[PDB]
């Protein structure tokens, strides 16, 4: 609700920010399991689904 | 000879399956 009042009849709805989601599936939605960087791996792998 | 093998040495082609933007 908080949302729907903030962005209540945007461009037509919201128009903006259902574009940006689709960019924030990022680091996310892929085959890929765990993240490495250097020596450092961080595993998703319990929240991935 | 190759025929038969596939019905010699062949390499082993594989594919997965996934899923994305539920898809």
């Amino acid at each position: 609700e908080n949302i729907y009042n903030r962005l209540g009849e945007d461009l037509n709805k919201w128009q903006a920010l259902l574009v940006q989601i689709r960019k924030a599936r990022g680091t996310f939605d892929n085959a890929e399991t765990k993240k490495e960087f250097g020596p450092v791996v961080i595993d998703y792998g319990k929240v991935q689904s | 000879a190759w025929t038969q093998v596939l019905l010699p040495k062949i390499k082993n082609v594989v594919h997965e399956l996934r899923i994305t933007n539920q898809v």
